[PDB]
């Protein structure tokens, strides 16, 4: 056995996904995706480090 | 409200001064334009700024 030791990661394989969804209060416009960056500089309490 | 997300563009300056020009200070310089009373016997006008109209270009 190598030194360091394997660590299992069981599960399912996503691009990107985010499991953790909830309602937002503050929103954003609905088209313009140039400016939901906003909400990545002050996100909400549940999507700080998904 | 553009500007805040992203960077503005170049030429919005101009836009927005033409956009405002064309919009108000057309219609305030003709606000205070005088009005000329003569000509009894004939057919005349005053400037009444209600039409308003500009026409494209040909």
């Amino acid at each position: 056995y190598p030194n360091p030791p394997l660590v299992i990661c069981f599960g399912a394989a996503q691009k990107e996904f985010v499991p953790t969804v909830r309602v937002s209060h503050e929103q954003m416009h609905q088209d313009k995706y140039s400016e939901w960056k906003m909400l990545q500089w002050n996100p909400p309490e549940f999507v700080r480090a998904p | 409200n553009e500007g805040i997300s992203t960077i503005p563009g170049f030429n919005q300056i101009q836009f927005e001064g033409f956009c405002r020009f064309i919009d108000q200070g057309l219609t305030e310089e003709l606000y205070k334009f005088p009005k000329i009373e003569d000509t009894d016997q004939e057919i005349e006008f005053q400037l009444f700024v209600e039409t308003y109209q500009l026409v494209e270009p040909l």
